[PDB]
């Protein structure tokens, strides 16, 4: 196939600050339904802490890729297994607070 | 004149350098529509004088996994070349694609 995925950007707390429109096919929501909300809000309660600790660590990893697997609640009311790969970017011309760039794919847990 | 954040945009490439996705923001910066870029090689866009360096930068990316391009020209939709600098990050799964954070050095606005 050609596995489906979408890019998002987040501030360090988890809030969606940018979402690529490929999110419709992957998790069923429109970008405007994600923008402004925290990724942790769509996350299964057993995986929320793992996701919060992952956000915290990705900033310590010096722009390196961090990967996390978690259950995301689609707009079709299903728990989807999502592998989110993320890394921080900070423009080295600036001292602006870094932010977090993600790619999000529905994967199989097996 | 545009600030740094307003001059930064994302693109995603398959391993052969083809665009698979581009931020809408490229349009106000370099004139292209993301739609017209899909399927085209990044390489079709580089100034010939920066070509050599972009090939090495790529090879370095494939072995390290993250690399900063350093300064290069990209041909803009409506004539002339714009200066960029790019950070490249390979995404491997279980290499799946390359994430590029692109920053336009040239003065814009
Ligand atoms: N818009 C736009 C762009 C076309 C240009 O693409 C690259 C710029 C620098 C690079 S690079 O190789 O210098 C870098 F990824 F390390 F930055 C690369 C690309 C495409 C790529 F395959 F991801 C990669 O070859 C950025």
């Amino acid at each position: 196939c050609q596995p489906t995925r979408f890019i998002s950007r987040h501030n360090i707390e988890g809030i969606f600050t940018f979402v690529d429109h490929r999110c419709v096919a992957t998790v069923g929501y429109q970008p405007q339904e994600l923008l402004g909300k925290n990724i942790v809000e769509f996350c299964h309660p057993e995986d929320q802490q793992l996701l919060r600790d992952s956000f915290q660590q990705v900033v310590k990893l010096k722009g390196q890729v961090l990967s996390v697997m978690f259950r995301f609640r689609s707009k079709n009311q299903e728990w989807l297994w999502m592998r989110t790969s993320s890394f921080t970017f900070q423009n080295p011309y600036s001292d602006e607070i870094e932010y977090i760039i993600c790619t999000n794919t529905n994967v199989k847990n097996s | 004149f545009k600030g740094l954040d307003s001059k930064t945009f994302l693109s995603e490439h398959s391993m052969d350098m083809k665009f698979t996705y581009c931020d809408d923001r490229i349009t106000e910066l370099i004139g292209y529509h993301p739609e017209e870029l899909l399927g085209r090689s990044a390489y079709e866009f580089y100034h010939a004088l920066d070509s050599e360096n972009m090939t090495k930068s790529h090879q370095n990316l494939c072995t390290k996994g993250q690399v900063v391009s350093g300064q290069y020209r990209m041909l803009a939709k409506h004539g002339g070349y714009v200066w960029l600098e790019t950070q490249g990050t390979v995404i491997y799964n279980p290499p799946q694609c390359i994430m590029c954070v692109n920053y336009v050095l040239s003065e814009i606005e």
